[PDB]
């Protein structure tokens, strides 16, 4: 056996992105769990399915600029 | 949170 991640318990394939839990530490990729790579940026908690239900929903933050 | 980036 190997290491496996996620929900579907793979081994880790290079080309797709992974995104780490703050509640639990487990990795997931983000096409199993709806997370896009451009998306992750502006993320500040991360909080898997699982953990949403322990933790609460994910926190995002980003700046914002409105005048212009 | 850390992130793995999609490579090539
Ligand atoms: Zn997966
Ligand atoms: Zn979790």
């Amino acid at each position: 056996t190997v290491p496996v991640y996620c929900v579907c318990r793979l081994p880790y394939d290079v080309t797709r992105f992974m995104i780490e839990c703050d509640a639990c530490k487990d990795w997931f990729h983000g096409s199993c769990v709806g997370v896009e790579e451009e998306e992750a940026p502006d993320i500040d908690i991360y909080h898997c399915p699982n953990c949403e239900k322990t933790h609460g929903k994910s926190t995002l933050k980003k700046k914002r600029t409105w005048h212009k | 949170p850390r992130v793995k980036a999609a490579q090539a």
